[PDB]
Formats: C-alpha cells, structure tokens, sequence
C-alpha cells in the first residue's frame, strides 16, 4: 500500500473539459442576468487549456439540449484521456442548477458518468466544478477568539459555496470562487496535488467580503467554498 | 457584486 499513489497522468490526451455557461434566463423563471460570468468562462478556458485540457464551452443551453450534450460526451471514448473536467456556471439551489428554461438535479448530470455507464474513465478523476447559488442563506462574517471498483469512485465535487448559501459574483470580474480557482491553478495548477489547490482556494474565498451593497444588511457577508472527493489517489496536473 |  503506497500512501503517495498518484492517479496515472500519462494518456496521450490530458481530457476535455466542459464549461456551461448561463448569463441570461427564461424570463419566467425571473431570474436575474448573470454579468460577469463570461469572465469567469474566459479566465476558466485559458487555465485548463494551459493545463491540457481540450476546452468546449456551450452557451446558455436550454436543458434539453444541455442533457443531450452531456450525454453525447459521456457516450464518446475517454479511453486516451487523464480525467474530465466539467463546470457549470449559472444559477442554482437546493441540490440543482438552472439550464436556460429550466432547473437540473445536479445527481441528473453526473450519473452520466458513474463507472457502469463511462466504462473509459473507470479509474480516472471526474471533476465537476459549479458556480451557483446553493440556498437563501447569506453567511456571516465572525472572527477568532480481484479489486475491482465502486462505480461510485473517483468523482471530485467542487462547489464555489458550502451547502444552502448565496454565492457571490462581481459584475466585471466574475465569480468569487472562478477568480480564485483560476488565479491558483495559475500559480500552482502545474505542481501542487489538486485537492491541497482547492483547499487554497477556500482560503482565498473565505477572506473576501461582500465590501459594497445596496443591502446594507448584506455588506460584510461571506462565503467558503467546499469540495466533496471520492478521489482515490493523488491528484496532479504536471505538464505532459 | 452580486447574489448566484
Ligand atoms: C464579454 As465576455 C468576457
Ligand atoms: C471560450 As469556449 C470556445
Ligand atoms: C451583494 As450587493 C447587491
Ligand atoms: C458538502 As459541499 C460538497
């Protein structure tokens, strides 16, 4: 038992990585325009491609459409690819996020992929990485005083906020949690194990604060990130 | 900055 055990990164392909981006809504849905997530679709795609990753970004799908995608990825062979890597950026709550018309059970999307229906990244870390409201709750600011396989495995779950909170993004900049994780897989993308990058990254988004607002109520609210593995090994992204 |  080698406690160091890192995923094999030496495919030929690092693997594709997928950003749904959603900046508008069906107006019924009275949901409000998402400015500033295009930047955080730009800042994602120059990250993971510097890291490999074949980049697809799809706009503003409607669900429908948005589940026929993934679907087609998640039928094509990731036989010669390291990992999949999969981002949603929009609005959400509860246990969901919104296509352009309609919510999706996040459960819905990564089933696609559990090791009975992906048998090619049996084995290989499948990354889900969700820019999204998470609930109605605004968090505080407080200071210090044979083996075979479980089809089940190897998924990593990065969420930019704990569950049942509000999630914050600035008009220009983008997200909070995008502007962190891009600005650590930057510096540290290419060396560091994964998981101890996205611990970084809770660090970086538990300091900001929430400095102007309209609310009065809601200037100083906060936010921590929190990711969920069933990671297996270590995670590293070296250059290939 | 606004609310996700
Ligand atoms: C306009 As786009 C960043
Ligand atoms: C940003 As994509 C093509
Ligand atoms: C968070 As301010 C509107
Ligand atoms: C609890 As969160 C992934």
């Amino acid at each position: 038992f080698d406690p160091a055990e890192k995923y094999k990164m030496d495919h030929r392909r690092r693997g594709i990585a997928l950003i749904f981006n959603h900046e508008r809504f069906f107006w019924h849905l009275t949901l409000p325009e998402r400015r500033g997530t295009c930047a955080d679709r730009d800042n994602l795609t120059r990250r993971f491609s510097d890291l490999g990753f074949e980049v697809k970004c799809f706009n503003d799908l409607k669900a429908e459409e948005l589940l026929l995608k993934i679907h087609e990825v998640s039928t094509v062979s990731h036989a010669d690819a390291d990992c999949f890597v999969c981002v949603f950026l929009s609005h959400g709550e509860g246990n969901h996020i919104y296509a352009y018309d309609a919510k999706i059970e996040i459960q819905t999307l990564t089933g696609l992929f559990k090791g009975d229906k992906c048998h090619s990244l049996v084995g290989k870390p499948k990354i889900f990485i969700i820019q999204a409201c998470r609930g109605n709750q605004h968090d505080v600011p407080v200071i210090p005083l044979v083996y075979t396989l479980p089809a089940g495995a190897d998924f990593l779950m990065c969420y930019s906020v704990a569950e049942g909170y509000y999630s914050h993004r600035e008009t220009v900049n983008g997200s909070w949690y995008i502007q962190d994780l891009c600005e650590m897989l930057g510096k540290y993308g290419s060396s560091l194990e994964f998981t101890e990058l996205l611990t970084l990254v809770n660090r970086k988004v538990s300091q900001r604060r929430v400095d102007f607002c309209k609310d009065p109520s809601a200037i100083g609210k906060k936010q921590v990130p929190c990711f969920a593995s069933m990671l297996t090994k270590k995670l590293h992204f070296f250059p290939k | 900055v606004e609310i996700d």
